[PDB]
């Protein structure tokens, strides 16, 4: 999903 | 108090730079990806930048690439937007935004938004308005023209706040000079025109201009 | 991915069932969020993943759709639901884009505007410029045409207009149209006229004055 991959911990 | 509070907005000249701050509180800031989203006057929302919870990945809109840098200080719970080479189309309210927590491979919607900080990219100089009367000719209209001021905002009241019903204080319009202008109007019974005085109280804090203008019928 | 919302505006009454539509230019699966925004404040998340209700949001809001077509339904409109509504995609590899938004405003009976015209004050003329202001007071609906005529000839490009938000008490709009000329141009011509058309008016209403009068 590159930029839309989960950005949280 | 789960909130985000942006600061650092104001007037900036084209080509110059500006750093916005966003103070996060009430949640575990360093476990959340964070965004900036902006909204130009009168338009919709535009995504600007994303930063991973740890600062290890950053992505930007094409419109701001190479000019904007997003960063975060996780020990101080602050998000940053460094904007260089600011242009007229960067003029917007800037929101810092938290992504809704999700487990899994995919990121989520925008669940927490700060109050927004306004950035205005203009080469105009601070200038108090000129205040001109809109004189009336069973209902009569009168008002005040508040012309050629910079920057926003101006406040307009009538008769020190004793006149509120029938008041329409129009949103500013940006003129080609780069200065703002607006009218404040009110409708009153025409029978009151010779017996009641009508004064518009205009205040422009950025330039310390305070005007009370008597509006007289012709 | 480009998102498109329709209608751009819509007029509804308290207790109406209203459905707003959002279309993706290519499939976004169900990675779609709806937001509510009122003037001067931040957007509020209503729906995420195209159908999941955000925690604090009342149950009269719902959403559905997948792929390219999505809808937001308010089962029974309430007084605090009048606002602008935005959809937004967060599909994989698609970054984040928003629809242009759908404004939901208060339906009420037609109200023809009252029209007032204002010559430039003596003070403004002394200072080098002439503004002619035309006011349209407390009309509904929003749509109106304000045409300026100078020397009985139709103008364009020298005027700008400004509109209030819907009035909190009577749900009307008010509008100003300002024709700006230099002092010299204004003193060249004689008749200044504001011609207003509005569906509440059987025929256009003209307010005019003669310079000097």
């Amino acid at each position: 999903a590159n930029p839309n991959a989960n950005p949280n911990a | 108090q789960v909130q985000l509070v942006e600061s650092g907005g104001g007037v900036v000249q084209p080509g110059r730079s500006l750093r916005l701050s966003c103070a996060a509180s009430g949640f575990t800031f360093n476990t959340y990806g964070m965004h900036w989203v902006r909204q130009a006057p009168g338009k919709g929302l535009e995504w600007v930048a994303i930063i991973w919870y740890d600062g290890s990945q950053k992505y930007y809109a094409d419109s701001v690439q190479g000019r904007f840098t997003i960063s975060r200080d996780n020990h101080k719970n602050t998000l940053y937007l460094q904007m260089n080479s600011l242009r007229a189309e960067d003029t917007a309210v800037y929101f810092c935004v938290r992504v809704r927590f999700s487990v899994g491979p995919h990121g989520s919607a925008f669940d927490l938004w700060g109050q927004g900080t306004m950035v205005t990219v203009s080469s105009a100089s601070t200038k108090g308005p000129s205040v001109f009367p809109l004189a009336p000719s069973g209902t009569a209209a009168l008002g005040c023209l508040v012309k050629d001021y910079f920057p926003e905002p101006v406040t307009v009241s009538w008769n020190s706040g004793a006149l509120t019903s029938g008041v329409h204080t129009f949103p500013a319009v940006l003129q080609s000079s780069g200065l703002y202008s607006l009218s404040s109007v009110v409708t009153v019974p025409s029978s009151s025109l010779g017996t009641q005085t009508y004064i518009c109280n205009v205040n422009h804090k950025p330039s310390n201009t305070k005007v009370d203008k008597k509006v007289e019928p012709k | 991915v480009q998102m498109t919302q329709s209608p751009s505006t819509l007029s509804a009454s308290v207790g109406d069932r209203v459905t707003l539509t959002c279309r993706a230019s290519q499939s976004i699966s169900s990675w779609l969020a709806w937001y509510q925004q009122k003037p001067g404040k931040a957007p509020k998340l209503l729906i995420y993943d195209a159908s999941s209700l955000e925690s604090g949001v009342p149950s009269r809001f719902s959403g559905s759709g997948s792929g390219t077509e999505f809808t937001l339904t308010i089962s029974s409109l309430q007084p605090d639901d009048f606002a602008t509504y935005y959809c937004q995609q967060y599909n994989s590899y698609s970054f984040w884009t928003f629809g242009q938004g759908t404004k939901v405003e208060i339906k009420r009976t037609v109200a023809a505007p009252s029209v007032f015209i204002f010559p430039p004050s003596d003070e403004q003329l002394k200072s080098g410029t002439a503004s002619v202001v035309c006011l349209l007071n407390n009309f509904y609906p929003r749509e109106a045409k304000v045409q300026w005529k100078v020397d009985n000839a139709l103008q364009s490009g020298n005027s700008q207009e400004s509109v209030t938000e819907q009035d909190s008490k009577d749900s009307t709009y008010s509008l100003s149209s300002t024709l700006t000329l230099s002092k010299a141009d204004y003193e060249k011509h004689k008749v200044y006229a504001c011609e207003v058309t509005h569906q509440g008016l059987s025929s256009p209403v003209t307010k005019s004055f003669n310079r000097g009068e």
